[PDB]
């Protein structure tokens, strides 16, 4: 409207964190030496998708809470409209509200990205059956995203945090359930106005 | 108690079997002791531990002597830097503590002292370290060991003459001859695909590179007598092993005159991964 | 026991609490540190000094 | 009088005292054990355990911090 | 669910214990001194993988009680869906409602983690024949995992305990015929409320 | 399915030495002993009993006529068709046998005392060399339990063996002298491996 | 002779009055400076420097169509094998057989080849013939023609 | 801004020069001096020192040294172990590595003897000390040197 929420996310990984290569071509030129290679820009630096982790964790503790919250990740299954998380991420008509741009590291990838040996073992014969390769993101690295709320209704940046503390508790990212993508986030709003540039 | 101004107790009342009295004052017993916070005077029969007793004289320490079984701390607030310093050295004459008013710290450092204007104090030059949980004072020796850390891994990162072109006189055996030899160093297991790795691995770092870690698995110990190659997977007799690792030293610093890509070429056949 | 709790201290007789804890605080500026081996450290110069309950590494200002 | 006792049972690791109580402590114990087996009840320790026990004593005076 | 189970892990190590490093990087620029690196984070602490050891733990004991659990350790075995290793750890459809961290330890790198000299010793001679070194992780060391069961059935706790008493007889990572990963588990579970952030 | 549990007790009856294999550790007791005991941090004492077991056993089945291979000859790979590579391991296949380090019963300050060694000369009778090294006492208890995964019959036999084989040579360092003399105590029983599921 | 010095002096501490800070990195020269980088130039550069040196039978068309649809049954034949295999089949007939032979490569050291482990309870000596019959079944398809090898591929991978 | 360091062990790796470093850059009038590891011990020493009061070596040639090394390596005086223990000793300084070779050299009064390893091969008593006090010269003339010429000295006898 007349204001913009600002909301400055700053991550670091407390684990090994995993995202991967969505980009056909970087994936299957990575292949002959990695197995899983990560989300990687062509600035060389990491990308990790973070709307949808938001929404993710919003949808799933209020649909705990008992507020009415559409469940946009079934198969076959539209956003709402009147829902919070329709409001603030979006429905299939009105747009969303906050624009989460991608949790872009500060560093390059000869820095936080490490090639790592992964294993099966026989449960029997306590032997390697299989082995891969994949890469992961160093304990330490430092990512910032940019989340922009337009329309500023309050309980967003309640709602924000709330989210960033369920991704802070399950993980972003992939390979979650084996203790990877262990997160800490650190806020720093604001509420800039939209008139802000023009001079 | 977190004095703030209005202090804070730990719930987070901000001033649990509470109960008033006149304080012509908020007993706030907890299962950590019983506080009192006083506030204003210008008293429980009970056990008391913790008097927050704000001072602003002798009526602070008749008050003090009334209570049953004395006080362990009397955190003086509400005073100026005179007021409540003056009151604290009447208390400490009554033998009752008094107090003035995140990541543990943790020192790891000596115990020598001194008893410097009835203040144990002690002289220390050091470091402090912030690990994720406690923030170290540690000494100075902690200082040399992770520089010696850091020399004995720096150096350890450029070994000179590495990834340069320059100059040799290696030995000459034809291209079928290398690919034999390399076979035969394959199938009995003393050329492997960690070996074939590392040897290319050291190759591109230059001729010079290769040879100084062939030169390194050849190097027969003069105290051990062993070389670093992998024994052979056989029946091979002492002088036959002795012929096999030479023949092993030969063909590999053959190998390291022949360019780039014959190198590669020869040994993507033994080992795919380089 | 009875004259000890008539000179105000308490008796615990062997038929039958405050949780005292010395703490080392650290009163020293912090914002400035850096990192050579993996390590958020910061050279000082200053005192340790041995108060009861408390343990104080103070600066030189302190002293 | 129960120091060699814990010292049989090895549940003990130093036994520190003043100089003096090991000096007087080496002449109670020998005159413990004495008194038990002159008095015919088993023994509650023995002359070896008093010699352990005064293998892992330590001494230390009055007026001298030590940081264990 | 409303509810998701939370158990806080404590383990100590009653045995020098040794994880290996994967990361290929800190691997071969560690085995210019030690031989046998062991895993560590890059906030220098260290990372023992614990799903994988908790998996096969209960399907080593699930399989001989005579229930119908899948083995996923055979070389690239597909995980059924229908067993309770399948629902606890995860399928190939469905992911695994306990989401286990790794064991990362309490104190850093030069607190718990020494070198050593192993050998090889020729039985005919009695003297060395092979020398090598290893890092490992000292007795009496402190490592901290959290397990988090998202959609909490009841035979959940009493199944993650049952794991971790056959990691405490085996062993949780490592060099386990020698005698090394000898540890103790200690376990205060609790059953937070999924909307816990929310409020 | 099941597993074995052979818990081993022994008792030194002769001053032991294991060497201490952690750099640190040795470093920091080289300023005054010359041959620290390998310790636990939590002051216990470890010995190896791994490489005791199946350097006995492959000692003892190579003068059987039993083909067993050797594992202590420099960079030798384990066979893994014979019976020490079934209970130790080999290459591919983990033995199934976890044998634990025998962790003493009790602390550093009751069983390890320092010793004073030393090198007489053979012509002067006066001593050459002198040097301090740990030892543990005579009677020191230390337990270990071995762990067999997939319980074969000669399993529990072929362990003993090798324990009598370390009960008449040794446990440790120093064996020529007649340090590590050390008998050893067997309580076996077949667990059920599904006996920690309630 | 000069110098340059690309270490950030940010976090920088404050000692004996001195202002300073331990750095960690490398001091490099060229012909008209000598300036010092960090540890991650030398990464850089190495990773340039590695990078440079880099920088340089006959069977039926039904049993084939019976072989494929119980391998894809089975699970060891895929849509992701069958996508490969077509990638293989554009870059030419010798890389198919080049593809088909390095997946049915059987590693010396571990007995294994790269193929998906069958479903079902089968005998080695089943699944080494079912690795043959992939074995066999896909190099008798590098002998057909495109149009062919994609309508029997075709009712298997719809995408490729 | 000013080097305080000697530019020398100069490698060449590419087509560029490189030297391993690990110092101080301290600030001071925008002269930004990048000091070594020894500028600040002795800056520590001044610190040290001001806390707590309020309350020549022989000169032999590299190759001199290098041939003496080479020839006590090979009867067996100078050993890996002792290498080793005289470069822990000269990272902890040139003062506690003088202390160090002194104390080995010392011939004890009462044995007559010394702490280093006896020479290998048949030798007379007065060749045996004669070797010992080379030993003790070319240990004690390497303290001389700085700390990178030393390790580039000694890593071609005990890697
Ligand atoms: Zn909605
Ligand atoms: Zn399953
Ligand atoms: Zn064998």
């Amino acid at each position: 409207a007349k204001t913009m929420k600002k909301i400055y996310v700053t991550m670091k990984t407390l684990s090994p964190l995993y995202t991967g290569e969505v980009r056909r071509e970087d994936k299957e030129a990575a292949q002959k030496r990695v197995n899983f290679p990560v989300r990687k820009t062509a600035t060389n630096k990491v990308l990790i998708p973070f709307k949808g982790a938001l929404r993710s964790a919003l949808e799933i503790m209020l649909k705990a809470k008992g507020e009415n919250v559409c469940d946009t990740g079934e198969s076959r299954a539209r956003p709402c409209g009147r829902c919070v998380t329709c409001s603030l991420f979006g429905s299939m008509g009105r747009a969303g509200r906050a624009s989460v741009d991608f949790l872009i590291s500060n560093d390059t990838k000869e820095q936080i990205v490490r090639e790592s040996t992964h294993l099966r073992i026989e449960r029997q014969t306590k032997s390697a059956s299989d082995t891969f390769k994949g890469e992961e993101v160093i304990e330490g690295a430092t990512f910032t995203a940019t989340i922009t709320i337009s329309n500023p209704q309050e309980k967003d940046l309640s709602l924000i945090q709330s989210a960033l503390k369920f991704i802070e508790e399950n993980g972003i990212g992939g390979w979650l359930n084996k203790g990877y993508g262990r997160v800490s986030f650190e806020v720093k709003s604001e509420d800039v106005a939209t008139d802000r540039f023009l001079k | 108690i977190k004095f703030i101004g209005a202090f804070l107790l730990e719930a987070k009342i901000l001033i649990t079997k509470i109960t008033f009295y006149n304080n012509s004052s908020v007993f706030i017993e907890t299962h950590n002791g019983n506080y009192l916070f006083s506030g204003d005077i210008g008293m429980p029969d009970g056990n008391v531990d913790y008097l927050i007793l704000e001072s602003t004289q002798d009526e602070l320490i008749d008050y003090i002597e009334r209570l049953k079984y004395t006080p362990y701390k009397v955190f003086l607030v509400h005073g100026e830097k005179e007021q409540r310093e003056i009151l604290a050295k009447r208390i400490i004459s009554k033998k009752i503590r008094v107090e003035l008013p995140k990541k543990v710290v943790l020192n790891i450092n000596t115990d020598n002292m001194c008893n410097f204007a009835s203040y144990r104090l002690m002289p220390f030059s050091g470091f402090i370290v912030e690990k994720d949980d406690r923030i170290e004072i540690n000494d100075k020796n902690w200082f040399d060991m992770i520089w010696n850390e850091e020399y004995n891994k720096m150096r350890s990162q450029i070994v000179a003459e590495d990834f340069s072109t320059d100059q040799m006189a290696l030995p000459d055996m034809s291209h079928d001859k290398i690919i034999e030899n390399i076979e035969y160093l394959f199938n009995i297991k003393i050329l492997s695909k960690n070996r074939i790795k590392e040897f290319w691995e050291e190759f591109c770092k230059g001729q010079k590179a290769a040879i100084k870690y062939i030169t390194q698995v050849h190097r027969k110990n003069p105290n051990t007598g062993r070389r670093n190659w992998n024994p052979p997977e056989g029946d091979f007799t002492d002088n036959e092993i002795e012929k096999l690792y030479e023949t092993a030293y030969n063909t590999l610093l053959s190998l390291i005159k022949y360019d780039k890509n014959k190198v590669y070429n020869i040994l993507i056949n033994f080992n795919p991964k380089l | 026991a009875k004259r000890i709790i008539s000179k105000k201290i308490r008796v615990e007789l062997p038929e039958n609490e405050i949780l005292i804890e010395k703490k080392v605080v650290l009163n020293i500026n912090t914002d400035n540190m850096c990192n050579f081996a993996s390590y958020r450290l910061m050279p000082f110069s200053g005192f340790i000094v041995e108060k009861d309950d408390r343990i104080e590494i103070n600066d030189k200002n302190w002293f | 009088g129960l120091v060699p006792l814990l010292v049989k049972k090895r549940k003990v690791n130093k036994i520190i005292s003043t100089p003096a109580t090991k000096e007087l402590c080496r002449l109670l114990f020998n005159d413990f054990q004495r008194i038990q087996e002159e008095n015919n009840d088993i023994p509650l320790y023995s002359y070896d355990d008093i010699e352990s026990s005064f293998e892992i004593w330590d001494e230390i005076d009055d007026r001298n911090t030590i940081e264990l």
